[PDB]
DNA sequence: AAAAAAAAAAGGCGCGTATATAAAATTTCAATGTCGCGAATTCGGTTGTACATACA
DNA sequence: TGTATGTACAACCGAATTCGCGACATTGAAATTTTATATACGCGCCTTTTTTTTTT
């Protein structure tokens, strides 16, 4: 169900460097003929260069097997890169070129003082990570899980009855049906 | 034109200590990698208490180029690396 | 200036360290002890054409 | 003259049948369990005390 707005929106996508981008995450177009210029909203005055006249084969879509709300734009109408006031954009340039990035700090204490610590600093668990029957009374409640339930299942029937195991299935020996083999298996009908 | 000559010295490059070291180092910090993920996986799969010591081993950085300098087995793969140094007369 | 409230801190307190003794009752646990699961294995019936051959 | 018949001798096929690992359950047991008492240290925690801070 492809849409098409219009397609026809002429577009001129542009390719800049990296200041400006980022400076970019208006201004006003001085055409002059073809000498076109644009002039910045306040900041410096960048012209336009044709970086190439005639674009094709190449349009503008949107987004909103899974299709999604996709819509056509327009068409790239020219394709432009930028100029870039000149010194200091010269200047940032080549200042641009001169980075840097951490070297390692060293340990500036002396050794027993940042070598206690590692060893055996006497301190643990700092941080929490990873810290990880009546014979009478069980008949009458394995009668009634088995009441209650088919499949009263005797471990089951031991965890909810509280209640000593081999007294339970004692119980249930006599009171439920003892099932250890077949599809209800640890069964007490 | 012509069938390159490999011995062009430009085609060469010298893994100085440096390069060697990592090397060495890179490797070897992969089985404190893969240990420490044992340990811990470990304690979890047992609920164990989770030390940081038995956690991480030292010695196996520590004896691993302690050995691999000590001998230039490099690893085995490669020996020759490593030698006493020649102190006969400074020019040695 | 004064009252009042809020907070820190101090100190002694209890059985978690040790140890010996008995009592018993629970809990957990370890060392085998019976239950299915997919793979592993061998038998004749069917079919088609030949080929002789006889009733309709 | 068209047909019905007994019997063949050869390649095809699938049908039906019996072996051990893993799941736990098993009972076996120890360990832990609670109590007194001296010893002392050192956990933490109780209340109280005192101090500090705030507001009127």
């Amino acid at each position: 169900d492809l849409d098409l707005e219009r397609s026809n929106r002429q577009v001129w996508l542009v390719r800049l460097p990296m200041f400006l981008a980022e400076k970019w995450r208006l201004g006003k177009i001085r055409i002059n003929k073809s000498k076109i210029t644009l002039l910045l909203n306040e900041p410096h005055e960048y012209d336009l260069e044709l970086t190439k006249k005639v674009v094709e084969n190449e349009y503008v879509f949107t987004e909103q097997t899974i299709p999604k709300k996709t819509a056509i734009v327009g068409t790239v109408c020219h394709e432009c890169q930028v100029m870039p006031y000149h010194k200091i954009v010269e200047q940032r340039r080549n200042i641009v070129k001169l980075n840097n990035k951490e070297r390692i700090t060293t340990l500036d204490e002396t050794v027993g003082v940042t070598m206690s610590h590692t060893g055996m600093s006497m301190r643990s668990d700092n941080s929490n990570f990873l810290k990880v029957m009546p014979k009478k009374e069980i008949l009458d409640y394995l009668f009634k899980l088995f009441d209650e339930y088919d499949y009263w299942s005797l471990k089951g029937l031991k965890e909810r009855t509280r209640q000593p195991e081999a007294h339970l299935k004692e119980c249930l020996d006599k009171v439920a049906t003892l099932v250890k083999k077949g599809p209800y298996a640890f069964k007490y009908t | 034109k012509d069938q390159d000559d490999r011995d062009h010295f430009g085609k060469k490059r010298l893994d100085l200590a440096g390069p060697l070291l990592a090397q060495l180092f890179k490797t070897l910090f992969k089985k404190l990698t893969k240990d420490i993920f044992r340990y811990m996986q470990r304690t979890v799969e047992e609920a164990h208490d989770f030390n940081m010591k038995l956690a991480i081993n030292a010695k196996t950085i520590t004896s691993g180029l302690k050995y691999a300098l000590a001998t230039g087995n490099w690893g085995s793969s490669r020996a020759g690396v490593s030698q006493v140094l020649n102190r006969y007369t400074y020019s040695s």
